[PDB]
RNA sequence: ACGGAAGGGCACCACCAGGAGUGGAGCCUGCGGCUUAAUUUGACCAACACGGGGAAACUCACCAGGUCCAGACACAAUAAGGAUUGACAGAUUGAGAGCUCUUUCUUGAUUUUGUGGGUGGUGGUGCAUGGCCGUUCUUAGUUGGUGGAGUGAUUUGUCUGCUUAAUUGCGAUAACGAACGAGACCUUAACCUACUAAAUAGUGGUGCUAGCAUUUGCUGGUUAUCCACUUCUUAGAGGGACUAUCGGUUUCAAGCCGAUGGAAGUUUGAGGCAAUAACAGGUCUGUGAUGCCCUUAGACGUUCUGGGCCGCACGCGCGCUACACUGACGGAGCCAGCGAGUCUAACCUUGGCCGAGAGGUCUUGGUAAUCUUGUGAAACUCCGUCGUGCUGGGGAUAGAGCAUUGUAAUUAUUGCUCUUCAACGAGGAAUUCCUAGUAAGCGCAAGUCAUCAGCUUGCGUUGAUUACGUCCCUGCCCUUUGUACACACC
């Protein structure tokens, strides 16, 4: 039951293969990217 | 691109341009005119 | 090894035999040597069909780019006839007559299954001279067993063709019990 | 001249002997020296199995065997008289390997 | 999603009908006990004794 | 037992009905000529034919036999 | 066709004459019964070491739980400010499982949603099948042409007799002449001082020679050490046996039995192939073989964890240990055969080193008549201990410890060591297999395998007894006979 909320109309880390679009989510101590 | 890779490796299973023969597990595919 | 290698080679011939039986059926396939009844639908569009077939077999077996009287053909042909629609007895009669009149010394066509929905009896159609158990059955008998799949059940066809021992052209030329005297 | 040893292996005795005698004769008229064809024992690949595709009926077994056999001949010849006789044996069913 | 199956009955399957039972692991056939006896002529295995 | 079938009896009788000023009552010299006066496809069948011809023409001096 | 009808004949799946037994005890396996969550399922001469079923995961279809789309495709209600997938950190759970919840990150026309249609199923029907096999059948039967008997269906041929393993024949005879099966055929095991050829086999003789011994004799190895050869071995072609010869017995002979020779005289031994056909025999749990029915995203599909097939008041079958003195135990002799054994890689293992043992380690030989292997196997044989006892037979059961295989050894996988040593004192009615290299005793190779034999398939070694027949027992075949059966005694 993954929902994938619509994410209606609205920085960068190591492994530069990501194109400067990996803005982190500010919950706590969130220095870990989505990819890893 | 994830299907373009295989469709350029060629030179979809039901639309056409595919003949499927099984012959012990090896899914013999060929194209059609 | 060599023992395992040649066993694998025989298995390889098995995949060729079955694959050509399934693929080249509509074009009259008889046996891997390609031996087909007609060699124009084999070539197709001036080599397209043979090129694609050899490409497929090469890619399957990991190769480089360049590395009438037969019971099997008769059974495939009559399976096609019975599948596209024809009286089973009439088709068996036609195949048997063709075989027996084309120099063959005997034929038998056995149809088992639900011909018409019933207790599925098995009816034979035998004409000519017929040999049974003994080395002659290996020497000169061609046998083919095929499964016809129509809208109701399965029909098993067993076709046995005897080529004339007199025109053997290889091996024994008469029957083991055949004796011919001259004076 | 270079030294070679040809080994012939096959299942069908008639064509295997045709090759084993064709090579001997075609060395003969070319006047080579060779030790006669050594006939290694025939390997019967007996495989036992069950006749029934299931477990019903009287216990009856089916025995298969694929008789495989083999010969080897050693001789000496130049590269031309090696290749021109190596390319003669193309008979289907008999495999030949040449060691140097 | 897949635990190791490099050995045992599940590791190898019959090359003909994908059956895991009755497989003959001899001479490199890897053919099931019915499939081999059916297609024995094409491999060269014949009955003489 | 040691009974000879029709494929032996008929062939021996056919040999004798046209080969009397011919093969004697010794099996060794019967089989050798049966080799070229019969296209027998088996060595032991040929030997059976020669043996039964030997028996038949061994008894033929004790009276004619039918067939 | 059938008969709870008769007569002939056949058969160690029957007996007579016998041997090994089994049923008597223990253990291993299968089935039943019971139990359970499941103890999966099919099968009752012709099921019950069978589905090559010796199941820790898989196998598996059974159960207690958890994920996955592996739902193609013209097709519509979802799109270019977003149709969908993916997620580490926490609750969750066996789970580093984003399976579910806090949760906001990524990719961007694949997918996902509602209808249609596919797909798979070890899901059901063997009484819907094909095929394959089993049984009738380790039995001998089946059918034209011409002619003959009948209006005819049909019948003779295809048989009163004798012989054979045989409808194998002889023979008699409205039959003659034949055809399929049997036989013939083929594979293998026997021999051939012969044809051919062999550092992938062996033997002779020379050096290279160590020993015994030295008048040159014996035994040994000389893996690039030399030549010759095929007696041993191998495998191609052929040969030989054809009951050959001779007697007795044969109705008239087919044949039978003796003696001789022969390599072998029972189809020379054993087998492969096995016709007309019939089963509601078995198998949908082999098939991407399949008809039909059921299910298909809360899946009977696939995948992961664990459990299950093993489970125990009880009966039965296939097997082993034996129940001892022909034995048991120590040493010593080292005598086979059929096979099998790894190059994208981990198999067959020789030889050293370690350990009591299993086993480990460094390599070497082997893709193989090349190395395992000469399978230095067992039973067995020589010499000794045990001396007739629940004994030192027996190794059931259990306790303790060490390793191998395996992601995972607990419900011991298995191997090894020590240790209480249980029933069994030769077996009940009954019942199974078998006639010469056969039974029995014995182990070996392969199959099942990552490992595990008591299993099976092949093999060799030691190797008897009794019989050379009969229809009393059982079953089958043929003939006759009765039928109101014909879907044929369901
Ligand atoms: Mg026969
Ligand atoms: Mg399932
Ligand atoms: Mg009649
Ligand atoms: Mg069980
Ligand atoms: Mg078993
Ligand atoms: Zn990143
Ligand atoms: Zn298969």
């Amino acid at each position: 039951k993954h929902k994938k909320v619509k994410l209606a109309v609205l920085r960068e880390c190591s492994n530069p293969t990501c194109g400067a679009g990996v803005f982190l989510a500010n919950h706590k101590d969130r220095l870990y990217c989505g990819k890893c | 691109e994830d299907r373009n890779k295989i469709h350029q490796y060629l030179f979809l299973t039901s639309k056409g341009y595919v003949k499927t023969q099984f012959s012990w597990q090896y899914y013999y595919y060929t194209l059609t005119e | 090894s060599k023992k395992r290698k040649l066993v694998a080679d025989g298995v390889f011939y098995a995949e060729l035999n079955e694959f050509f039986t399934r693929e080249l059926a509509e074009e009259g396939y008889s046996g891997v040597e390609i031996r087909a009844t007609r060699t124009q639908d084999v070539l197709g569009e001036n080599g397209r069909r043979i090129n694609e077939l050899t490409l497929l077999v090469q890619k399957r077996f990991k190769y480089a780019p360049g590395t009438g009287l037969s019971a099997v053909a008769q059974a495939e042909s009559m399976k096609f006839k019975l599948l596209n629609g024809l009286a089973i007895r009439r088709a068996a009669y036609g195949v048997v007559r063709y075989v027996m009149e084309s120099g063959a010394k005997g034929c038998e066509v056995v149809v088992s299954g639900k011909l018409r929905a019933a207790r599925a009896k098995a009816m034979k159609f035998a004409d000519g001279f017929l040999i049974h158990s003994g080395q002659p059955v290996n020497d000169f008998i061609d046998t083919a067993t095929r499964h016809v799949l129509m809208r109701q059940g399965v029909l098993g066809i067993k076709v046995k063709i005897m080529r004339d021992p007199a025109k053997s052209r290889t091996g024994p030329k008469a029957l083991p019990d055949a004796v011919t005297i001259i004076e | 001249i270079i030294k070679i040893r040809i080994t012939l292996t096959s299942t069908k005795v008639k064509q295997l002997e045709n090759v084993s005698s064709n090579i001997v004769k075609n060395a003969e008229q070319h006047n080579l020296v060779k030790k006669g064809p050594v006939r290694l024992p025939t390997k019967v690949l007996k495989i036992s199995t069950r006749k029934t595709p299931n477990g019903e009926g009287s216990k009856t077994w089916e025995t298969y065997e694929m008789r495989i056999h083999k010969r080897y001949i050693d001789l000496e010849a130049p590269v031309q008289i090696v290749k021109r006789i190596t390319q003669i044996t193309i008979e289907p069913g008999v495999d030949v390997e040449v060691v140097v | 999603f897949s635990h190791p199956r490099r050995y045992g009955k599940g590791s190898r399957q019959c090359r003909v009908c994908s059956s895991h039972t009755g497989l003959i692991r001899k001479y490199g056939l890897n053919i099931c006990r019915q499939c081999f006896r059916e297609k024995a002529n094409d491999i060269g295995f014949n009955k003489f004794r | 037992g040691r009974v000879r079938t029709k494929t032996v009896k008929r062939a021996s009788k056919a040999l004798i009905e046209r080969y009397y000023p011919k093969l004697t009552l010794d099996f060794q010299t019967n089989k050798r000529l049966c080799d070229e006066i019969a296209t027998i496809q088996s060595k032991r069948l040929r030997n059976k034919i020669a043996g039964y011809t030997t028996h038949l023409m061994k008894r033929i001096q004790k009276g004619p036999v039918r067939g």
